[PDB]
């Protein structure tokens, strides 16, 4: 299935996928339709669990090589830590994935046969002004102060010096809006520190890529925000939009994270959807097995 | 209580003086708190009984493999000692694999060797004890020159 | 809503649309609010 | 990479550096004997006059 | 990383050369995969220290009982 | 809905019955696909 | 409701609050019954 | 399958090849002592000339 869409005869490429669920309904007054829910092609990434071993090798990869088994086109931005083992236990490959990107502050964006890794695109130019009186149709936007911190410190055990190793992580560089800083923010609990600690043998540079992406992802979600309009045929994710008219401490630039374009009985409009969730990706859905397989 | 998933590394504080006559040992987690003393665990061994058994016992500073009871963190249980870079092995691993035994801290040996059917006790000052199937006969050799 | 998966589908073509979203900005706080310490 | 401008005004104490920035399992330690020697501070208004 | 429950069965496949002088020794595990030659794994033993303990080391195609710290595979 | 226990209880006899059956289909929506990759 | 966290919060202040009322308790029942053995 | 065109230009180093595709148990090494011989490039416009 593709749909394109657009104003005036001149239409654009919208969606590509396939024909997953067909169903059929008849409700109280007579009225009776036929639905239909498609999905892109990662959808065959969901469908089973995998084992395999990785030696000597980076994240990104593990993830080529998976993405590449599928037919699917890949375009992995390279990790700089190398792993004496990687182990994917009993486990499916969107899972697998998404972990592995997530331990190196990178997303994953999925269209048209195609499957991207990379660090979010935060130093680019706005590409339109949203303007409250004059542009929008709703609007919604909000702070909160308890996911904000000062510091993030990763703990482990070495064996072959028998002590603990530590990392720390650094200031991230992310898009201006407001004239709050996180680190304003991050005084009203006032915890000197978020302390994350493992035994198992970590090294140093894994340490400090999970410090680093804690605080990257307590940054990126400082403020969170919707706004509706009208039909905006070349809305795109992952790119900056400057926010303006809502006072000082929400105007500025903006990361776009999602889309949603819906068309009934002739209308058109788009809602846009700004910042990122604050929760990891393993602390939302079930990716482990039960106990003695469940019998 | 919250508690605990998976196996732990341990190190050792103290051997006596439990408060209990319970045979217990003081050992401490890196993870939980590195400056505390820790609490008194118990030991699993090759075998034990009624005044029977295989008693040996780590030394302080000596690191080990942890266990937990029902995933409690007060019920801890020593499931053995480990070797590292830090903590050499005795012997050095080959791929014909011919020598086995016991070595102790003083350097006394007990060993049996695969290769030639030989088993031996010896003492680092030179008294050694024989069995030998390359020499087919049994020796005693002591530091002074006896034999 | 702040996500864009939360909205409610729209399936009909000859006209109360917002009372259907107001009754599920609702539950969904009733909801949330019920996970927090 | 933005210190102190008053670091290079006392020698480094000798076994402060011992560790990698990025560690590596070949290497198995690391020893600075002695102290470091040559540095000096940029100027202040006082000492321009 | 997607972690294991309980214990598991491993299989020895090499008992020199460990890349680090660690004293490790190479184990698969045939539920995962029985084609690959595995990982390096210690030994827990009943005695150990510096230059001490009880040296005994099983031979390649032996069945060992395999746990892991903190869940981790 | 295609279950049966996911259907409204009915406690009234004298007399917008269509109307809290429409704004719940729409929340077991909303929450269900909320839980898939 | 048999609790006091699970009331909907009232934001209007100029005037059908007796339908957003009996739409969250149908709501709440349905699903609380869904875990049940 | 889609290789840098540049490869053929040079031979391969001694010690580069020691794995299988699909690897299998029964095979325990593999070495390769040498390097590569016999490899040509496709021609360039300036060459062609």
């Amino acid at each position: 299935v593709e749909i394109a869409a657009g104003y005036d005869g001149s239409d654009q490429k919208i969606f590509q996928g396939l024909i997953v669920k067909h169903a059929l309904k008849v409700t109280a007054n007579g009225d009776s339709m036929l639905m239909l829910d498609c999905r892109g092609l990662a959808t065959k990434l969901t469908v089973g669990r995998h084992n395999r071993y990785f030696v000597d090798t980076k994240d990104s990869d593990a993830i080529a090589e998976i993405i590449a088994q599928h037919s699917l086109s890949a375009d992995v931005a390279a990790t700089q830590v190398q792993h004496p083992e990687i182990v994917q236990y009993y486990a499916t490959d969107w899972d697998f994935i998404l972990s592995r990107a997530e331990m190196n502050g990178q997303i994953v964006v999925a269209q048209d046969e195609k499957i991207k890794v990379k660090a979010p695109n935060t130093s680019g130019a706005p590409q339109i002004t949203l303007t409250y009186g004059v542009n929008l149709l709703e609007l919604e936007a909000a702070m909160d102060a308890r996911h904000q911190y000062q510091a993030v410190k990763a703990t482990s055990w070495n064996y072959a010096d028998q002590a603990l190793v530590e990392a720390e992580a650094s200031e991230p560089t992310v898009n201006n809006q407001g004239n709050l800083s996180g680190r304003q923010l991050a005084q009203v609990i006032d915890l000197s520190a978020l302390e994350l600690r493992h035994s198992g043998l970590v090294a140093e540079p894994e340490l400090k890529a999970w410090a680093d992406a804690q605080l990257l992802k307590s940054r990126l979600a400082k403020i969170q925000g919707r706004v509706k309009t009208k039909g905006y045929p070349d809305a795109k994710v992952d790119v900056l939009i400057q926010l303006a008219g809502v006072g000082d401490r929400f105007n500025g630039l903006a990361y776009v994270s999602g889309i949603r374009h819906e068309i009934v009985g002739g209308a058109w409009d788009t809602h846009i959807q700004m910042g990122l969730p604050p929760q990891w990706f393993y602390q939302e859905v079930d990716i482990i097995d039960k106990p003695a397989a469940g019998l | 209580l919250p508690g605990v998933n998976g196996l732990q590394i341990g190190v050792v504080v103290q051997l006596q003086d439990d408060p209990n006559g319970e045979d217990r040992i003081l050992v401490k987690v890196p993870i939980i708190d590195a400056q505390a003393e820790g609490i008194w665990a118990r030991i699993a061994t090759l075998d034990a009984g009624n005044n029977r058994g295989s008693f040996f016992r780590p030394e302080v500073g000596d690191e080990v493999i942890l266990g937990f009871l029902n995933d409690d963190p007060r019920d801890p249980v020593v499931l053995g000692m480990l070797n590292s870079s830090a903590k050499p092995a005795p012997l050095r691993a080959t791929a014909e694999n011919h020598r086995k035994g016991f070595f102790t801290r003083s350097q006394m040996q007990l060993t049996f060797d695969d290769d030639k059917k030989i088993i031996t006790l010896q003492t680092p000052g030179g008294n050694k004890v024989t069995i030998s199937d390359e020499d087919k006969g049994i020796t005693l050799t002591d530091q002074n020159g006896n034999t | 809503p702040l996500e864009i998966r939360e909205l409610v589908i729209k399936a009909s073509v000859n006209e109360q649309s917002a009372i259907i979203a107001a009754c599920v900005e609702q539950v969904l706080a009733i909801l949330q609010e019920k996970s927090e310490r | 990479a933005g210190n102190d401008p008053n670091h290079l005004g006392s020698p480094l104490a000798g076994g402060t550096i011992s560790k990698l920035a990025v560690p590596q399992p070949e290497v198995k330690k690391i020893a600075q004997p002695y102290t470091s020697f040559g540095g000096r501070v940029k100027e202040q208004p006082e000492n321009f006059y």
